[PDB]
RNA sequence: UGGUUGAUCGCGUCGGAAGUGUAAUCUUGGGGCUUAACCCUGAGCGUGCUUUCGAUACGGGUUGACUUGAGGAAGGUAGGG
RNA sequence: CAUUGGAGAGUUUGAUCCUGGCUCAGGACGAACGCUGGCGGCGUGCUUAACACAUGCAAGUCGAACGGAAAGGCCCUUGGGGUGCUCGAGUGGCGAACGGGUGAGUAACACGUGAGUAACCUGCCCUUGACUUUGGGAUAACUUCAGGAAACUGGGGCUAAUACCGGAUAGGAGCUCCUGCUGCAUGGUGGGGGUUGGAAAGUUUCGGCGGUUGGGGAUGGACUCGCGGCUUAUCAGCUUGUUGGUGGGGUAGUGGCUUACCAAGGCUUUGACGGGUAGCCGGCCUGAGAGGGUGACCGGCCACAUUGGGACUGAGAUACGGCCCAGACUCCUACGGGAGGCAGCAGUGGGGAAUAUUGCACAAUGGGCGGAAGCCUGAUGCAGCAACGCCGC
């Protein structure tokens, strides 16, 4: 970079990516362990995984992270497939 | 931010700005959103028009004006009817009054001595 | 930028005289150089400029204003030869000429350019200024005792205004009552023709 | 109850057309002329433009003269929904 | 591209209304630069489009009649088709 | 129940009339050249090499977020007080996505015009309702050590926040169930219930200035669509995620956007596909008009930033003065490895018939940050240069 402000912003990019990695990471971790609950077809492992990953997701939302829309659609498929696997 | 603020037209050296309506974003002599009034500051006691119904209502919905348009609202009242601040709320002086066709009926009637200094001067070229 | 040759030679070759009179204009009936006595074919466009170049060089215009005041005067409602001798007699050196208190229009122009004339209040020193209706030109104070105004309120007498001009000679003040029109513009040239050559 | 700005008044757009293809599932393809003048002889000419819309349930069929009315891309191609059949020619 | 005519639709067509067609330019009315070029300002233009309300003479759509265009039947008939 | 507007000429013959081409008189230009050249006003000035670029500048700001003290500045026998203003370097916030440039690509929902989003997002700003709770662990700077020619890199120790991370508490966020009114199909919206959940930050010269979250406003963007504007048939077939369906995934968002499965579609002589050329427009020139030509300045949209590709950060990215990889180039190197991108402003080389100063100022207007004084601004305002245009003398 040839201006100090963006070998700041290189710098600042660099540490923000490390952490939204991580959430994002973080919450794909999650999203899979509900979704192998859910293929095992348990109901107590798949409603637990599924209550921690919906909040994960909130969570990370109000980081901003990820989107609140994003986090409204995994939430929303996520609750789906809970229902179906109770019925 | 959506401001207030002036856009420059005219000559060189004769500058005229439209009191207009548009984002921080946008250049300086571009499209506005609203063309709110007109401030030609070259001409005696400058002209300063600025549509009140208009500017209040952007100033309501929340537009920032730069410190040029504020002088300008401070002298045509409105910043005063927004943000109430006691202030001299000086509406801009007339630049004065000029005639023509009282001046041409005064001078045709004048006779007497228009041609009576005139033949001072024929008494002046007698002297020249 | 302005024509400073002899005038005597372009009213000879236009045939007609361009100002004054009682002059070398006694060779009138043909146009200067060797070749002026022979006959001649006269087709319209030789007609149309001569007519052109008559109002030229009567007025001291040269070509571009000209032009000018013809699309201004083509523009303007009315009939366009009107409005294009009414601008030219708008011209400020020729409402000093009308007037009366210059010689002739080079008189008018030079005097005019040297700034010895006030417009209604205002000191203005181009040939061309456009006078408006209920305009008060007047002498520059400074030189209200000038040799030619002078020699102007000695003759003015014998010279004629026009209706739309009224003139206080020893005072130097030209009330302008209106602008004026074609019968009272004298007729020296022709403006239909005029027109008819910037058609082609 | 009290309802917000009701109305919507925002409407779409609307189409008269003819079915030209009924061969896809949930899908006709409506062909909708227009007359307009010609824009430099003046003449009136017969503009068509062929336009897909969702037909749920496949309840037009070849030649029936068909309305259908805009709506968000429904896939690819398709932009119109049928909304009434007009004439079943058949 | 379309003979005569009834009914109907109101797509073309025609007439209002609303919205839009930024500004500048351009036309034009005022004003400022000593005039002009140029500049400011009011209006027009922006030849369209969308929405909406009317009109139904014509074009077209739908629908029903009529026989004069067109074709057919029966009889007559000419010919190196 | 009138118009603002239309000019020809020469040339086929021995002569004529007609047909007919050619040529000319007009206007114009981002022009060049030749001869000539006084001034002023207002504009305009690389149309070719999106050719390669030396040098300076063009994006910073905040101490009223933080540890601090390398300078200046006050107070003290030279260091010492971080002590107050101030203040390099460092963390942190915001800006850097604007402004400015160019027209290479693009015959395309790119643009013009008009609509749709019941498929959308929107920092700063305005408005309104709730709030601003309880804890914790690091780290840059600094210090020490090692490595490197350099660019710089890796350890040890140490430290603060409005930096970072547990928790509590908050709807209009997920799911679900009643019920009112309803649209344009997917539906929209009002009311109630169940259930699972989502925040924050402090600071001040006490004058301030801030934090989080709902709902509206404004602003800006995104996508979809009807209509409109080139040439070529000596290009006739094009397409296989291609056209549609269902489930999942993804996204701010609809969607073959993606995926699996199923079906065999979709486009085209009313010109698909291919070739050629080209940014589009408000406008500009010409013309009686209809048209024809054009897309300089100025203004709107788009595209691009050494070539190709890619994501990251962010409210927002073709990310001009960002990052990563590759190619072509230029430069430094101690040969191990590094650094760079004027189609920003001025300028150089080059090409060309041809197009300027390595200027001044932030005084005005506009922009960024700051509570503010203020700082930054090759935007802009100006000046220099050239009869390049118009106008006046
Ligand atoms: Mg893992
Ligand atoms: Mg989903
Ligand atoms: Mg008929
Ligand atoms: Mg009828
Ligand atoms: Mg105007
Ligand atoms: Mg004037
Ligand atoms: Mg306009
Ligand atoms: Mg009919
Ligand atoms: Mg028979
Ligand atoms: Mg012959
Ligand atoms: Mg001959
Ligand atoms: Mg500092
Ligand atoms: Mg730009
Ligand atoms: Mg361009
Ligand atoms: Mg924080
Ligand atoms: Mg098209
Ligand atoms: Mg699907
Ligand atoms: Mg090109
Ligand atoms: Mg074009
Ligand atoms: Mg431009
Ligand atoms: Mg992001
Ligand atoms: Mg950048
Ligand atoms: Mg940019
Ligand atoms: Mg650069
Ligand atoms: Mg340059
Ligand atoms: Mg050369
Ligand atoms: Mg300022
Ligand atoms: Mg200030
Ligand atoms: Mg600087």
């Amino acid at each position: 970079p040839n201006i100090k402000s963006q070998i700041k912003r290189v710098k600042t990019n660099e540490k923000s990516r490390q952490r939204n990695k991580a959430v994002k990471s973080a919450l794909r971790t999650y999203v899979r362990n509900f979704r192998r609950a859910a293929e095992a077809g348990d109901v107590e492992a798949a409603t637990k995984a599924a209550r921690v990953a919906n909040r994960q997701l909130d969570k990370a939302a109000s980081k901003g992270v990820i989107h609140k829309n994003q986090a409204a659609n995994r939430k929303s498929a996520i609750s789906k497939k809970l229902n179906s696997l109770a019925a | 931010a959506t401001k207030i603020r002036l856009k420059r037209l005219g000559k060189i050296r004769t500058p005229h700005y439209r009191v207009v309506v548009m984002d921080s974003r946008a250049k300086r002599d571009g499209r506005a959103i609203e063309e709110i009034g007109q401030y030609h500051p070259k001409a005696d006691p400058s002209v300063i028009v600025i549509d009140s119904e208009r500017v209040q209502y952007w100033l309501g919905v929340g537009a920032q004006p730069t410190e040029a348009v504020v002088a300008l609202l401070k002298r045509t009242g409105d910043w005063q009817k927004f943000t109430g601040d006691t202030s001299p709320s000086g509406v801009k002086p007339q630049p004065e009054r000029p005639n023509k066709d009282d001046l041409f009926n005064a001078a045709l009637a004048e006779a007497d001595e228009a041609p009576r200094e005139a033949i001072t001067k024929k008494s002046e070229g007698a002297a020249a | 930028a302005r024509y400073t040759g002899p005038l005597t030679k372009k009213s000879r070759r236009l045939g007609t005289d361009l100002v004054g009179n009682d002059k070398s204009f006694e060779r009138r009936p043909y146009p200067p150089g060797v070749h002026g006595r022979g006959r001649t074919k006269d087709s319209e466009y030789s007609l149309q400029l001569r007519e052109k170049q008559k109002a030229r060089y009567a007025y001291g215009v040269l070509e571009k204003q000209f032009r000018r005041y013809y699309e201004e005067a083509d523009r303007a409602q009315g009939k366009t030869g009107d409005v294009l001798l009414q601008i030219l007699e708008s011209r400020l050196d020729n409402v000093v000429y009308r007037a009366g208190l210059a010689a002739t229009r080079r008189q008018a122009r030079q005097m005019v350019s040297h700034g010895h004339f006030l417009v209604n209040g205002k000191k203005v020193n181009i040939p061309s200024y456009r006078v408006s209706t209920h305009d008060i030109i007047d002498v520059r104070e400074k030189s209200k005792d000038l040799p030619p105004i002078v020699i102007a309120r000695e003759t003015f007498e014998t010279r004629d205004v026009p209706a739309w001009l009224e003139v206080r000679p020893n005072k130097g003040r030209i009330l302008v009552h209106q602008l004026p029109t074609r019968d009272q513009i004298v007729i020296d040239v022709n403006e239909q023709a005029i027109v008819e050559l910037y058609s082609k | 109850m009290s309802e917000n700005t009701a109305e919507r008044t925002t409407r779409r757009k609307v189409r008269e057309g003819l079915v030209v293809s009924d061969k896809m599932n949930k899908t006709i393809t409506v062909m909708v002329e227009d007359r307009v003048k010609h824009p430099l002889y003046g003449k009136v000419m017969t503009k068509s433009v062929r336009l897909k819309a969702h037909d749920e349930n496949n309840e037009a069929g070849m030649g029936d003269r068909v309305r259908i009315m805009e709506t968000r891309p429904l896939s690819a191609t398709k932009r119109w929904r049928l909304v009434e059949i007009i004439e079943k020619a058949k």
